[PDB]
């Protein structure tokens, strides 16, 4: 169940310059964008909408907060770099992903909210924030940042990965006996590139033996990667 | 920083017609913010010092809209508001030179009106607090103290009346503490009367009908109603807004969002 | 089969034919509209759209119905006969041009076009000589039209495109001769080329007729023959290096590589442009040697040399990687020339460069060229020969009259 969500974010962030005649005539102008958050997250809606929105646009990749926490607290200097290159790339889409001591995270998040709010510029670029859990983020970010729309992902576990699995396996070839009860029952906090990654390493693992059929025990062996990926991080 | 020049609010905005049923309270606070502007010399001829300000607090409701009202109705020179978000910041102590430089700008802008929003940021110390004691005791020495002047406008807006010191220090200089009195069943139709200048409104819409089936729907939520009206009007390619079209947006935005809140 | 198994949309004909203005998007819309890539709505959109276009967009837009009719031999008669015997000159001259574009084996348009060409001074038969002689060259060692072009080669008319499409027409007719030829037409324009050395554009496109008449060589010494017979002041020495470009199709001739690096630092910055411009043909198979440090220099003309040396191949990531730094430049000649090779070498990184140029400009040159890129975003003789007519865009907008009739289309 994501058709209304993808036409609502399609109309939400594709109303600007890409087909713009329905945006600068009515006089609404919510030039703040949405903040992506998914209960599973981890590239499912982030990657799915990150590749689905690239039909005709300019993408800006910002993934992970490691470069801030792996060393001294440089802080908002790289935010100023991405803001001057986002200023030199104004008709783009600012996509910040994987937003994951606290005395400094609060001040670089306060300065991040201040510079991100558009305190020195009007609405010209669509800023998109992304995270795994929307509850870890302090509610003080919602009012300045989100004024346009926030999207929840009410996924049906069978028909989200069975519809995405069906569409994504209707053009390419695969193997038989592909079970789904352990998938919809066990998989959590993973993406569609992960079921595509285990079908690709499943059919590729069968390709190592030069076979086109995949055994159920081989699909559980590839499933173990999913079983440990959610337990590691 | 750039907030010191952001304190100026040009580009006029929402006018008097967003009064949320406070037909008398808007006089009980306009009497100090806008009345001493028409004839300031006549108050000096009266002998009494011009009034200082009032106190708005209680529920949020349609808060911060009355400052835009005070921007549009003041057609002479916009005023300066000080939100409490600039007080709770790292490396405290900047608010002293900040309030002295915005008071300096107040003396430079021929007695510019000064506003103070969100006192609850540093309010309620209940004595790490000494650095707050400096900013709030100096804040009393600069606001309740007659150092700048007993003059035109002093005001504190907040969501909690738990302020210990300002409540026992205001009666000397400040006065007229009144509740917010958010609009209920008689102000939302008038917020629709100021939203009449939005996207074309068909004369079939009854503001009372759209304003009576929405409990706890102050200017923010019905502002989102008038926002989703034009938004879904773009999503449906409609040329004129009619309540019978976006009624699903109304009962959706109040009911589907009032289920979990 | 292409109409059956594949289908094209109307976003580019209707879109790029609907946001037109400033009398130049009508030019680009007339050329892109002239392209076949089934739908013929923008052509049939009422009338007077050709009337609102310029004269070169009247040759291009009058030749649009011819360009969209590379097939349907019997349709070109009933489609072009409307533009025939019209009131405007470029409508009927571009109509005979379209008669030359529609087909290449019918050859029945010879007599009506050639019958009236004998005016030679200012009549409509001069533009009908452009479209009919160049278009007839596209429809073709044809010696009857060559003897008919002998007074045209000896016309010496100040109009550049007369001997432009005449030399390019006899050359494109004679591409592939056995070790070239020394015929009396290229020799005629060599002697008359020695008569008066004016209008250097003749010293740029007449050597194209020379070297295209010399096309087909594998070891011919005609470059040394002309290097002994037609050498003079730098202009005809630039003709000599044009014959050098048309004399090195490719063999084991490392002497051209040591001579290449030897003449890489010549004062004359145009023989480097052409002699180094031949890189796309000399080393066109060992693709590892083509990438060099030409962009790191300050001779922006060399950056244009590499830009031409990109080509029209599959367009790997290294190509567009060069089209990034070549795309970011201030001069309108290289910023206008980069979307041309960028569009020719490319056939979700197609509409994104268009938004990139939208980020560059937000002139009209890059607007027409960027709509040409809007269309073209998605050893052969005819598919590679007419590029040098496009390699002389650094001039007035009059190039659109000859750029619209390229035969490199598939």
């Amino acid at each position: 169940g994501l058709d209304n969500q993808i036409q609502e974010i399609k109309e939400s962030v594709e109303l600007p310059l890409t087909h713009p005649e329905y945006y600068e005539e009515m006089g609404i102008k919510p030039p703040k964008g949405v903040i992506l958050y998914g209960p599973p997250g981890t590239g499912k809606t982030l990657l799915a909408k990150a590749v689905a929105n690239q039909t005709s646009a300019t993408f800006l990749r910002v993934v992970g907060s490691e470069l801030i926490q792996k060393y001294l607290g440089d802080g908002p200097k790289l935010v100023r770099e991405l803001f001057r290159v986002a200023e030199e790339h104004a008709p783009s889409i600012v996509f910040i992903d994987e937003i994951d001591g606290e005395r400094e995270i609060q001040r670089t998040m306060l300065e991040l909210l201040n510079q991100l709010d558009g305190f020195d510029s009007r609405g010209d670029v669509k800023v998109i924030m992304a995270t795994n859990r929307i509850e870890t983020l302090d509610p003080a970010l919602i009012r300045p940042g989100r004024i346009d729309r926030k999207i929840e992902f009410p996924l049906p576990d069978e028909k989200t990965k069975k519809r995405i699995f069906q569409i994504h396996t209707s053009r390419m070839t695969l193997a038989d006996d592909v079970t789904l009860d352990d998938l919809i029952m066990a998989k959590d906090d993973l993406s569609g590139a992960d079921i595509k990654a285990i079908c690709t390493e499943a059919g590729l693992m069968a390709l190592r033996e030069r076979r086109m059929k995949v055994t159920n025990e081989d699909f559980k062996k590839s499933k173990e990667n999913v079983l440990y990926k959610k337990q590691e991080g | 920083p750039t907030v010191t020049m952001m304190q100026v609010e040009e580009k006029p905005d929402v006018t008097y017609s967003d009064v949320g049923g406070c037909k008398e309270q808007i006089e009980k606070l306009r009497e100090v913010v806008e009345t001493p502007l028409l004839h300031p010399e006549r108050f000096v001829n009266l002998g009494i010092e011009p009034p200082k300000g009032v106190l708005l607090f209680g529920p949020p409701g349609t808060g911060k809209t009355l400052c835009a009202r005070a921007v549009a109705n003041r057609t002479d020179a916009c005023f300066i508001r000080v939100i409490g978000s600039e007080l709770v910041q790292k490396y405290v102590g900047e608010g002293a030179r900040m309030v002295r430089e915005l008071f300096e700008m107040a003396r430079t802008k021929k007695a510019c009106l000064i506003f103070f929003d969100e006192i609850d940021a540093i309010g309620g110390a209940r004595f790490g607090d000494n650095e707050v004691q400096r900013t709030m005791l100096e804040l009393i020495n600069q606001l309740d103290g007659f150092d700048p002047r007993g003059n035109i406008k002093v005001l504190m807006a907040t969501n909690r009346p738990d302020t210990l010191d300002p409540a026992l220090m205001r009666p000397g200089r400040l006065d007229r503490k009144i509740e917010f009195s958010l609009p209920d069943l008689e102000g939302r139709t008038h917020i629709f009367k100021i939203h009449a200048r939005s996207m074309s409104v068909e004369r079939d819409i009854r503001f009372e009908l759209l304003a009576r089936l929405c409990p706890n729907s102050t200017g923010a939520e019905i502002r989102s109603v008038c926002t989703e009206a034009g938004m879904f009007a773009i999503r449906a390619r409609r040329k004129i807004a009619t309540e019978k079209d976006f009624l699903e947006a109304v009962n959706k935005v109040i009911k589907s969002y009032a289920k979990f809140s | 089969d292409d109409i059956y198994k594949t289908h094209l949309e109307n976003n580019r004909f209707g879109g790029s034919g609907s946001q037109v203005d400033s009398a130049r998007m009508n030019l680009a819309s007339s050329f892109v509209n002239g392209f076949v890539n089934q739908d013929k709505l923008l052509t049939d959109d009422g009338n007077k759209w050709l009337y609102k276009n310029k004269d070169h967009g009247m040759l291009s837009a009058a030749a649009s119905l011819g360009m969209i009719l590379l097939w349907d031999v019997d349709g070109g008669l009933t489609q072009i006969d409307k533009y025939l015997y019209s009131s405007e000159d470029y409508i009927k001259s571009g109509a005979l041009l379209a008669c030359g574009i529609v087909n290449s084996g019918v050859r029945n348009e010879c007599d009506p076009a050639l019958a009236l060409l004998s005016d030679y001074v200012l009549h409509n038969s001069n533009t009908m000589r452009l479209g009919s002689i160049f278009g007839l060259g596209l429809a073709y060692n044809r010696e009857d039209v060559l003897t008919l072009l002998l007074p045209v080669m000896g016309d010496s008319k100040s109009s550049m495109e007369v001997a432009g499409v005449t030399a390019l027409a006899c050359g494109m007719i004679a591409v592939g001769s056995c070790n070239g030829d020394v015929t009396s037409t290229i020799l005629q324009t060599i002697m008359e080329k020695s008569e008066t050395e004016l209008k250097d554009t003749y010293a740029r496109w007449l050597p194209l007729g020379l070297g295209l008449n010399h096309l087909g060589k594998g070891e011919a010494i005609e470059a040394i023959l002309a290097a002994l017979e037609v050498v003079s002041e730098p202009f005809r020495s630039f003709a000599n290096t044009l014959v050098d470009v048309c004399a090195y199709a490719g063999s084991g001739n490392v002497l051209k590589v040591q001579q290449l690096l030897h003449i890489c630092s010549e004062h004359f910055d145009s023989k480097e442009k052409e002699e180094d411009k031949d890189k796309k043909e000399k080393k066109d198979k060992d693709k590892k040697e083509a990438p060099a440090d030409m962009g790191a220099h300050q001779g922006v003309a060399v950056l244009g040399i590499a830009l031409i040396a990109m080509g029209e191949e599959i367009g790997a990531e290294m190509a567009l990687r060069t089209f990034g730094h070549l795309l970011r430049y201030g001069e309108p000649t290289l910023r206008r020339a980069v979307p041309l090779a960028l569009a020719l070498i490319s056939v979700s990184h197609d509409a994104d460069p268009e938004v990139s140029y939208n980020s560059i400009f937000a002139a009209r040159l890059a607007a027409m060229l960027r709509q040409l890129a809007q269309y073209h975003a998605k050893k052969g003789t005819l598919t590679l020969c007419p590029y040098h007519s496009d390699r002389q865009l650094m001039s007035q907008v009059a190039v659109a009259g000859l750029l619209t009739v390229l035969v490199s289309f598939l």
